[PDB]
């Protein structure tokens, strides 16, 4: 996160931190007591499978208190549309071994519906994003769990705004942007797979998943977010879903 | 307005064109000056927009220029009042007043339902969780 | 379908309405409508009207800036096509209204014009208020008589040459505005 504040410990009690082979890999989003939303590129380069481990309730990287709780993932599953080195359908529903505890310090953030994710919370000006990612392009991670509060625009608006960039990735129906094109504020690479978090009349929902934008908080772009309602049913339809052996499952999308 | 004889009279802003309809030309007998004769005519030959009663709904109507404002009641809004602000909810009109998810019905009301963890209050539009830690609420600050 | 154009801003004493074009053919409109930091609120839904009533939004307060966008939608029925508008200032924006003189007395060697209150679309503790009411000392009233006179309240007093009968007009101006600085006259009435 680049230009946010620390966020309060307990505050975003939803963040979820995916470490691979136990060094820090990317942020999530717990949704209930066994699965967590992520970012799909944040798998490109995984060999270890089976050394993937969440963490809830963490705060400070480098201290353990008692409010922390790690889960094994038992299963990561991506859209079979996904293409590595790409970054549309940039989604992935992972499964804990078992189920996280509910506490003060660890809740999930609401899966909302499609309709209502996209009648009603797509025109919430602002949202949360959080992460310990890079405080700065190129910069070092961070230490204590930032957040930032960012206003979303639609597409059109967000194409006509922007630096035009000769060879970058088009702005699909599956993503939305949001941040400042000043220069000030974004989320950044190490934010990838943490919430955009909507309120709506006293409940938080999950909006977007920090994905992709031109460096961070480079002028004349704004960062940009999987749109989580296009996934509603396909996520809702894989939490149903037996178990498989192998931990990553690619499944159809729709 | 013009009877035998009455152009003998000097002319009479009350006479002829408030008691009565005048022409340009007799109210130019009243003012002389072509500029303040046209400022008077300039609204007195307007007409009164608010003679076709376009506020509805116990809307009050002020006459301008070639146009008019309507001013409604609390429950219309709309150009001539038009709108019944009692006939709008629909869920695309602020969630339909619903806490959480909001379903249209077409010809009968809108319903309002909850995510798992919740559940809809008395009034048809609150939701109350069910559970100890419900999703979306952040418990240190509650 | 296609996107709506020429939005403009048709508002006076904050009676506000938006108006685009073109009149559509298998298409239908809602409006949105929000100030730079406010989440947008929908108006309007699905009309086939080519204006939109924002009184009520804007009057909560007329000193913010507000935006409007019109979204198309294909008949029956990703993101919709849609066109913003300019931005709007209602305070720094609205038409002044037609005036009216409410009475002219021969306070003895003098003339005494009251202009009615202007009533506006402002409401508050369940009444409208006047121009007055919500401009306060950026509003004046000037009076044409025969040459001017110009007043802070809704009065004038003037001197006349007794017996002589005086013709009026009045105009409501924001002297600090450079665009849409007064209204029209009001209708003359004469002694
Ligand atoms: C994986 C996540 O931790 C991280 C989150 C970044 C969120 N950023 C902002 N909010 N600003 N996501 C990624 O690292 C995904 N990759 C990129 O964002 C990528 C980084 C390179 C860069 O130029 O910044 N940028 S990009 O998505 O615009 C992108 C993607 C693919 C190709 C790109 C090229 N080509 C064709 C070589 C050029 C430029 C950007 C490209
Ligand atoms: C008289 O009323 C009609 C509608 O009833 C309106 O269109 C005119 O503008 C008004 O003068
Ligand atoms: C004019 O104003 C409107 C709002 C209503 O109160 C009417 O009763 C009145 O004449
Ligand atoms: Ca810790
Ligand atoms: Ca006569
Ligand atoms: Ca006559
Ligand atoms: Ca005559
Ligand atoms: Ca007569
Ligand atoms: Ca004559
Ligand atoms: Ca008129
Ligand atoms: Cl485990
Ligand atoms: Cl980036
Ligand atoms: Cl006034
Ligand atoms: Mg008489
Ligand atoms: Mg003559
Ligand atoms: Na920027």
């Amino acid at each position: 996160i680049v230009g946010g504040k620390v966020c309060p410990k307990g505050e975003c009690p939803w963040q979820v931190l995916l470490l691979v082979n136990g060094a820090q890999l990317c942020g999530g989003t717990l949704i209930n007591t066994i699965w967590v939303v992520s970012a799909a590129h944040c798998f490109d380069k995984i060999k270890n499978w089976r050394n993937l481990i969440a963490v809830l309730g963490e705060h400070d990287l480098s201290e353990h208190d008692g409010d922390e709780q790690s889960r094994r993932v038992a299963q990561v599953i991506i859209p079979s549309t996904y293409v590595p080195g790409t970054t549309n359908h940039d989604i992935a529903l992972l499964r804990l071994h078992q189920p996280v505890v509910l506490t003060d310090h660890v809740v999930p953030l609401c899966l909302p519906e499609r309709t209502f994710s996209e009648r009603t919370l797509a025109f919430v000006r602002f949202s949360l994003v959080s992460g310990w990612g890079q405080l700065l392009d190129r910069g070092a991670t961070a230490l204590e769990l930032m957040v930032l509060n960012v206003p979303r625009l639609m597409t059109q608006d967000c194409l006509q705004q922007s630096r035009k960039v000769g060879d970058s990735p088009n702005i699909t129906e599956y993503m939305f942007c949001a941040g400042y094109s000043d220069g000030s504020k974004d989320s950044c690479k190490g934010d990838s797979g943490g919430p955009h978090a909507t309120h709506y009349r006293g409940t938080w929902y999950l909006t977007g998943i920090v994905s992709w934008g031109q460096g961070c908080a480079t002028v004349g772009h704004f960062g940009v977010y999987t749109r989580v309602s296009q996934y509603i049913e396909w996520l809702q339809k894989l939490m149903r879903s037996e178990p498989r052996p192998g931990v990553l499952l690619r499944a159809p999308f729709p | 307005a013009n009877a035998f004889l009455e152009e003998l009279r000097p002319g009479s802003l009350e006479r002829e064109c408030k008691e009565e309809q005048c022409s340009f030309e007799e109210a130019r007998e009243i003012f002389k000056d072509a500029e303040r004769t046209k400022l008077f005519w300039i609204s007195y030959s307007d007409g009164d927009q608010c003679a076709s009663s376009p506020c509805q709904n116990g809307g009050s109507c002020k006459d301008q220029l070639q146009s008019y404002i309507c001013f409604c009641l609390p429950a219309f809004e709309g150009r001539n009042c038009e709108t019944h602000k009692d006939d709008q909810l629909i869920c695309v009109n602020e969630n339909g007043g619903c806490e959480q998810y909001c379903s249209d019905h077409t010809g009968t009301k809108r319903s309002c339902r909850c995510h798992e963890g919740y559940s809809l209050l008395a009034d048809g539009v609150s939701c109350t969780p069910t559970v100890e830690y419900p999703c979306g609420k952040i418990p240190i600050l509650e | 379908t296609v996107a709506a154009y020429n939005l403009t801003w048709k508002s006076t004493n904050f009676k506000t309405i938006l108006e685009w074009e073109p009149k559509p053919v298998n298409q239908v409109y809602t409006v949105q409508i929000s100030t730079k930091s406010g989440d947008w609120k929908s108006k309007c839904f699905y009309t086939t009207d080519t204006e939109c009533d924002l009184t009520d939004e804007i009057v909560k307060d007329v000193k913010q800036t507000y935006l409007a966008r019109v979204f198309s939608y294909p008949a029956g029925n990703g993101e919709p096509l849609y066109e913003n508008s300019p931005e709007f200032t209602p305070y720094l924006e609205t038409n002044l209204g037609q005036p009216t003189i409410q009475s002219f007395e021969q306070v003895g060697t003098k003339v005494n014009v009251t202009v009615e209150d202007e009533r506006t679309l402002v409401r508050r503790n369940n009444t409208f208020l006047s121009l007055r009411d919500v401009f306060g000392k950026d509003l004046i009233y000037t009076l044409y008589y025969w040459k001017t006179a110009k007043t802070n309240t809704n009065e004038f007093l003037i001197d006349v040459d007794k017996g002589e009968n005086y013709c009026f007009s009045v105009q409501a101006v924001i002297p600090s505005r450079t665009v849409n600085r007064k209204s029209t006259d009001s209708p003359v009435e004469c002694m």
